């Protein structure tokens, strides 16, 4: 009988998986873009800029990352050979 | 608990069905209105005393299932509710050895 | 912010990378002297590579904790669910006792 | 009989969980 | 903006005193003297400029641009996982409500009852 059933009824929520799962947060352009560049890198772009890139150089960056003008103009007398 | 496989999810399908299990199913009983104490105050009947040890009372001394057979409570009803090949099988009640 | 200590830990490497260039050249070789401050050099150029980075990160998409957040509520979903069959796993304990 | 009532429906209950399991995973 | 064109005059002059070092004695020491004094005013200006704004950036960000790739690279391999996660969390729900849906039909064949019940409740 009614009594003592469907104790309740949820109602509507949004919050819910969708066809549209990239506009969850409307970024549905950002995956466009991150599709468009892979179907065409940072390293790239700085080899193209300057030469290339290191190791030991990229380890010592990110541990940075984590943590008398006239005298030091002068003192370039080091006979540099 | 990831369990899942093909043969891991096929034995929970055989062990269940086995302990569960054209109507062949037993007659509808209706509403009781007069219980034989409380709800017609007929306590000590003599009618009703003789009604239980010979006659056939649908609910107090047996179940009447449906084609006639009269299954009496000692006795293990085969009956076929879904329209399968696969039988139900109400043991006995009593059970007295 | 964060960008602006990354940025001050530079200057203080490269401070520390010039006073370690000011020794080499002191006690270091004429042909030792200039290569630690080429060393030097491309330790700052690599930092300053790294700063770029970081200001490339900073920037670009701004969305990535967006799909994070998105994701942990998706996995928090799937944990309720799992939690809910578990809870019925600890009611049929309690049935079969 | 009224062993395999309870038996019934604690298998019956059970279909519930398993059920759900399979689908979760 | 500016704080970009600043980071790229101290590449710059990174690479020029690089080349300074590694070439000839003929290139004047004062002049590289004079860039690495600017260079060090500059990062003083970068850093005046960038001293008290933004506060954000707390993930393996930095790991993942110093491990050899760019967010066109790991951020697009972290979206793509999210992405994946959330089609197969909707998968999971469209196949539960078709299993839900299938037990409706078969408890409707089974009880007209609860067909009138499940009717209401609809």
């Amino acid at each position: 009988g009614p009594f003592y059933l469907m104790r309740e009824l949820p109602g509507s929520t949004e919050l819910t998986g969708s066809t549209n799962l990239i506009t969850h947060y409307n970024l549905e352009q950002a995956y466009n873009k991150f599709c468009g560049k892979k179907v065409k890198d940072l390293p790239g772009m700085i080899d193209l800029p300057g030469s290339h890139d290191n190791s030991s150089l990229r380890s010592l960056i990110e541990k940075p990352p984590i943590l008398g003008t006239m005298l030091a103009g002068f003192r370039l007398h080091t006979g540099p050979l | 608990l990831s369990r899942n496989e093909i043969i891991q999810s096929y034995l929970s399908r055989q062990s269940s069905l086995l302990s569960s299990s054209a109507r062949q199913l037993h007659v509808l009983v209706p509403q009781s209105p007069p219980t034989d104490l409380p709800g017609l105050t007929r306590e000590v009947t003599q009618d009703d005393l003789d009604r239980i040890q010979a006659s056939q009372w649908p609910g107090v001394n047996g179940c009447q299932d449906t084609q006639g057979n009269w299954y009496d409570w000692t006795q293990c009803i085969s009956l076929d509710p879904h329209g399968d090949d696969g039988r139900l099988n109400i043991l006995p009640y009593v059970c007295l050895d | 912010r964060l960008s602006t200590l990354i940025e001050f830990l530079l200057h203080r490497a490269y401070s520390e990378l010039m006073v370690l260039t000011d020794l080499l050249p002191r006690k270091s070789d004429v042909e030792r002297k200039i290569e630690i401050v080429q060393f030097a050099s491309r330790t700052r150029q690599l930092f300053v590579r790294l700063l770029a980075l970081v200001k490339w990160a900073n920037n670009a998409g701004k969305v990535e904790k967006c799909a994070m957040i998105s994701s942990f509520l998706d996995q928090q979903a799937i944990l309720f669910v799992d939690t809910l069959d578990r809870l019925a796993s600890l009611a049929r304990d309690a049935l079969v006792h | 009989r009224l062993t395999q009532l309870q038996d019934a429906v604690n298998s019956l209950a059970d279909q519930f969980c398993n059920a759900i399991g399979v689908l979760q995973q | 903006h500016l704080e970009e064109h600043l980071e790229k005059f101290v590449e710059n002059i990174r690479q020029l005193g690089i080349i300074v070092s590694d070439f000839q004695p003929s290139s004047q020491a004062g002049l590289n003297q004079k860039l690495n004094f600017i260079v060090t005013g500059l990062q003083d200006i970068d850093k005046c400029r960038q001293q008290l704004h933004d506060i954000t950036v707390p993930l393996e960000v930095f790991e993942y641009i110093d491990q050899g790739r760019n967010p066109q690279l790991y951020t697009k391999e972290c979206l793509e996982r999210a992405l994946a996660k959330n089609e197969q969390v909707k998968g999971k729900i469209d196949t539960m409500k078709k299993f839900k849906s299938l037990l409706i039909q078969e408890l409707s064949k089974v009880f007209p009852e609860d067909m009138a019940k499940y009717r209401s409740i609809r």
